[PDB]
């Protein structure tokens, strides 16, 4: 498993509890949606892009 | 001893060295978190930080900004690695922070330094999902003042049949660039749509990273600084191209891999974009 749309509108807490279930071994980082990022591809990485009420708003995945 | 990245070899960059070509004289800006300019194996030009918490371009508190900077243009000497372009003037225009993000405002008043600073190219190894206006008339005007802008394709990997690039390479003025591995394989998170023009080695590519280390990074972000310091070489064979000239000579010139949807115009070979008359391989 490698995307989380199902996550889309959750908050962050939730994101993060329901990736650590399926990845374990993620580095989860927070990021704000509408943000400019690097374009590296870390396999251990999940971003979770926040909306500003900290609910997620972007489809996790991998990276 | 140095070594030279397989990646390296593969655009056919040594042939351009072997030439006597490696970038002087070219200006080039990495637009992203800074650069490492005590790394023993880069030379840092210059620069400047638009990110309002970290002033200070030449401090790299992510390590990204540094492994792009040595893809185009680590040192030709006895120690590290081999930028495709190890001559070029390299400036650090920090404009993400320690966590890889950066507002667009951000990215735009980088870009804007750049146009006003005479920088020949723009890399930006970074993207987004949406784009603004104003990001697109940033690109847009560097292009019109005639600076090469290169980006990452994206690492959104494939959608059915939508296109995956992000911003600002999905942007025409932009050339966006996708990641191939070494048997020229498009890697699997590799954006993909009608505005994937050009590819480059973007699996396990040894770079510089911040500290006086090395290391091997995947992404369309490693990618992009192979075309970036290819526009840099082509530039110091011919000081008078013009950025649209260096654009389609790239183009013009990759050696085709498979579908355009996937794979744009193919694998750029520096070799051949740099001679006087272009086809492909
Ligand atoms: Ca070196
Ligand atoms: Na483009």
């Amino acid at each position: 498993k490698t995307e989380w749309p199902e996550l889309v509108g959750k908050s962050v807490e939730e994101a993060k509890k329901v990736i650590l279930q399926d990845k374990p071994a993620a580095q989860i980082i927070v990021l704000p949606v509408g943000t400019i990022v690097t374009m590296e591809y870390r396999i251990d990485a999940v971003r979770l892009f926040v909306d500003r009420l900290d609910n997620i708003a972007q489809v996790p995945r991998v990276g | 001893a140095q070594s030279v990245p397989y990646g390296v070899s593969q655009i056919k960059a040594p042939a351009l060295h072997s030439q006597g070509y490696t970038g002087s004289n070219v200006k080039v800006a990495v637009i992203d978190s800074g650069i490492d300019s005590s790394h023993p194996d880069l030379k840092v030009a210059g620069g400047a930080s638009m990110v309002p918490s970290e002033t200070n371009p030449f401090q790299d508190n992510n390590s990204h900004g540094t492994h792009v900077a040595g893809t185009v243009a680590a040192l030709n000497n006895s120690i590290g690695v081999l930028g495709v372009a190890p001559s070029a003037s390299l400036y650090a225009v920090k404009v993400l922070g320690a966590d890889g993000s950066g507002q667009y405002s951000w990215i735009i008043n980088g870009i804007e330094w750049a146009i006003a600073n005479n920088m020949d190219v723009i890399n930006m190894s970074l993207g987004g999902p949406s784009g603004s206006a104003a990001l697109k008339a940033a690109v847009d005007k560097a292009v019109a003042s005639g600076v090469v802008v290169v980006a990452a394709a994206g690492n959104e990997g494939t959608s059915g049949s939508s296109s995956t690039v992000g911003y600002p390479g999905k942007y025409p003025s932009v050339i966006a660039v996708g990641a191939v591995d070494s048997s020229n394989q498009r890697a699997s998170f590799s954006s993909v749509g009608p505005e994937l023009d050009v590819m480059a080695p973007g699996v396990s590519i040894q770079s510089t990273l911040p500290g006086n280390k090395y290391g091997a990074y995947n992404g369309t972000s490693m990618a992009s600084p192979h075309v970036a310091g290819a526009a840099a070489l082509i530039l110091s064979k011919h000081p008078n191209w013009t950025n649209t000239q260096v654009r389609s000579s790239l183009e013009n010139t990759t050696t085709k891999l498979g579908d355009s949807f996937y794979y744009g115009k193919g694998l750029i070979n520096v070799q051949a974009a740099a001679q006087h008359h272009h086809h492909h391989h």
